[PDB]
């Protein structure tokens, strides 16, 4: 399974830890920010571009609060980014939403919790079915 | 001040609690989200709330669904909106003070009512304080999307999907 | 068919249950009644539902409050409307079949949801059976009130009272 | 206390029973239909006219289903008539609404229940206060 | 379809009207109280005995309040009597409960409403299935 | 005074409302009925409440289910109990004053909460007034059933049915 | 397996949702917490749940109040109990796997029902993984408090405080 | 105002950050673990001992998951420790409970959120009144 990751200066430290975690678990990781991005708009958009052009369907954005990376990346047509700070949304956003990526705020979420969130996200597949109408509506928007 | 609010069927009860609170606080509320708990689609209400805010019918917006991700993302995908998905007080205050977010998204179903009330109150009480740094971030965010006149102020934008739904195209 | 529904804050939950049922049954619903449970006034929603029916925006209307008396009386006091206050299936069927009532009122706090569902279904399933006898009764009923153009389709009709309310004129 | 009563052919029997009841329990009754009215429109309007002209504030309309008398009399500007089939509305409509009259359907409500309903209605006074805004709204309508 | 009916002095008048209604609708009626029973215990028990010994599965008991006929007849092992005063219970008690009989209070329920209640009761069959456990529990009691 | 109350899963919310009211009125409540809304069986709770009253652990009992018929009938089928099924104030008062009913049954789901409160209050406020006539009726009712020691105070009385349920014997 | 559950009046509805889920999952539930929403005191139910677990009547316990702090602290203050206050899945799993916690506490007013369900499932699914390291921690924890025989299995333990409450000693 | 703080090896880093924060914001801090405690049992008990002996009523315990420190310190008679992961409990536990200390898990809660939680806790006083009955009950337990 492929996973795209990116981060700004505030999310860089955690991004590095997660990358190590992902590699140790056999995941093929595409890091779009070997060096911290200028800001979360740059990192979140970098992850989005790489994702929508790759065969991967899982991505993780890191910044101080998560809110920013989601706010910025969701402006991209076809993109769906979920800010995640607890373990239910971690899987539900993948199951119900397109959740092409999740955003974690390093100033909000501790590392051990972030890992549980990430693993639940990566382990969950989109359910399709009735949920597709909402995704079709979202992909139609700017 | 005018607050527009919306929701999908999973969190109508939580929306009602917030609507009640907002009115008690002195806000004028424009309820757009769904009014009952019959299965419906979060993008419809997120778009309605987004346009109320973007068109000046409302000062700020609040949208909720099970996780908040769906409806807040729908709200964000509109001209003039900066929607912040915040299940906590800290990031909600950050959203208002630093990103001048004008739409707040919350996950009913995952956040307890008392905390939802705190998030809303903190968000509303916060004030945007411009800085050379966040002004630049905001400008970037406001220019990522390409405006689509066919979506702007078009309440029939999702009609094609609604018909496909009525025709059983989206069966499980 | 289109059903307009309304309610005061005391029975919003019962209104939601009926709205859900109507949609499951294939009806299009126009929800006018209050959307949350914040203290408001039944005449506002009774009038809104009445006008939907009278103007042709809805085929029939359903209104509810604690006892149903207040909102159904408000609905009745409008041109083109024959509102039937029915907490039972028997009189509701009579109302539709004999008086061709176009607005059904129910007490959401005195009738249990299962019975409310039964009253609504019975009323909707019933069909007006015209006879020279009931046509005479209906005509007399339609001619009791004297039409007031200042009320008809006037959204600001109750502004005077609402201002007084905000001014604390109606304190307890 | 005073009470205005009236009935069409279907509610006449109970109206006669209630009149005797009220008289026995020290109640000055004004029967506007000593003989059954043509229909419930005639009886309800007769009761309303007498009420909005007398110094009494309580009235009982009798017909087959209750709904008709209320539907008719409520068309009169300033009138407020409540169909009553159970014991809670019996008092609440008086307490909250102007409840100038209650309508009882003899084909719906049994006599013993009718007496409890009537007694509760007669023993309850209008609370006024916040409820007045709603009555002012109603009296303002046609 | 067979229907067993019975009544005491207070429920006799309505019982007679319903009997006429039932005959007009082709129902085979077994009246256990051609003359009013001494009291509701006698009438309700008379209906119960005739029912539990007949091939009929529908019965109607009439008294002033309904409560008494149900309270008394439900003491009989295997009997299930429902006091009915509204149109939802009229069918639900048959669908879910054994509702071997319904009890109508003539001082509570008007005639037109009683007929709707009765017809709904007669038109509804027991659903069995999951509901049988509750009926098995009831029939086990004294 | 001590009031025992019980219910099946269909009306747990209504039971909660009545429990709250009883406590506010100063009554001590023994809640036996089911505590959540998981599918269960009304006879279980009707029997529990019945025995609390018959054994002197409670002064009166109140039982509710969708229609009240199931649970009130279960309560009635116990030694020392006279259970009255009353969806209205008039018959409830009659039940207490004339039949000295010690268990009140109500149909949640068919009676609105405000009316349920009125029925309960009226029932409790009423007082049994013996007369040669009702004393005779009561004596008759108290002697119809044949006591079964295997049922009396046996909480395992329905175990055979509960096992059959767990084994899928009662499938739809 | 047997799960004892308890709660104060603020979160009775959330407790009902969890009770329902546990039963659907095949667990036997002993509901101790308050059954309605009448103002009561969290320590009462925390103690009841704790003793069920400590005495072997239940395998594990779950307690909830507005924030969960009060009732989980009460549960922790009992012999044989290791109560874990967890509003998240991560720490709940740690609590079970490392500290072999036998009582889970959750804030029913701050955590949304969907997340509460997730925390409960995660906690129940987890298994204590003993190591010399955590056995040392657990042993230390089990030896901090000094056993009070007057509290252990004493139902009248709080009578003193309840009497004062009834006497109006704890007015606001 | 005074604040007692302490931490094991996992919470030490954040404890040091918070200490500097508190000092900068005019707060007299009593650090009972200048060097990381052996484990959370040692650190939580150290904080509790110092608290139940000082004139301060606020304390912060730092560890990896929060749960451990609370589980341990709550075993002490008279102590009340609240694990805090969100901003509502941060103040409510102080307002309603004796909240003598809050426990923060560094693997669960990010630093920025931790500061908001801490500030809310420190700015809130115990309401007393009806809540006292519950505190008296707790202090009565082991
Ligand atoms: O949370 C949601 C979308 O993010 C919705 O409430 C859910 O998909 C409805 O099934
Ligand atoms: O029943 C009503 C009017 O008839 C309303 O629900 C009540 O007045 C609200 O206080
Ligand atoms: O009303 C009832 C029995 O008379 C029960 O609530 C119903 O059967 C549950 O499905
Ligand atoms: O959260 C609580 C205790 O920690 C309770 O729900 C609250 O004190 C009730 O007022």
């Amino acid at each position: 399974m492929d996973v795209i990751i990116g981060a700004d200066k505030d999310g860089f430290a955690m991004k590095e830890q997660v990358k190590k975690y992902l590699e140790e678990h056999q995941y093929r990781v595409a890091d779009v920010t070997p060096e911290p991005a200028e800001d979360f708009v740059e990192s979140s958009l970098a992850v989005t571009k790489k994702l929508l052009n790759s065969d991967a369907h899982k991505a993780i954005m890191f910044d101080r609060y998560g809110v920013g990376s989601a706010m910025a990346s969701n402006k991209v047509k076809g993109m769906v980014t979920a800010v995640v700070e607890e373990e239910n949304t971690a899987h539900m956003t993948a199951e119900h939403n397109g959740a092409k990526a999740i955003a974690i705020g390093t100033g909000i979420t501790g590392y051990d919790r972030a890992l549980v969130i990430i693993q639940r996200y990566l382990d969950t597949e989109y359910a399709g079915g009735r949920h597709q109408i909402r995704l079709d509506m979202l992909e139609k928007m700017i | 001040m005018i607050i527009a609010i919306g929701n999908d069927h999973i969190v109508t009860m939580q929306k009602i609690e917030i609507s009640n609170m907002l009115k008690d606080m002195g806000y004028t509320v424009i309820d757009e989200g769904t009014y009952d708990t019959h299965r419906t689609h979060y993008p419809i209400y997120g778009k309605k709330v987004a346009e109320d805010v973007a068109d000046g019918r409302a000062d700020l917006g609040i949208v909720m669904c099970g996780t908040g991700i769906g409806i807040s993302t729908a709200a964000d995908k509109n001209e003039g909106i900066r929607a912040a998905m915040c299940d906590d007080v800290t990031s909600a205050v950050y959203a208002r003070e630093q990103l001048n977010a004008n739409v707040l998204g919350i996950g009913g179903a995952v956040v307890g009512v008392h905390l939802i009330q705190d998030i809303v109150k903190a968000y509303l009480d916060a004030t945007y304080k411009e800085t050379p740094e966040n002004k630049k971030l905001i400008d970037k965010i406001d220019n990522i999307a390409k405006p689509n006149p066919d979506q702007k102020d078009n309440p029939h934008f999702f009609d094609a999907e609604l018909e496909k739904w009525a025709e059983g195209v989206y069966h499980d």
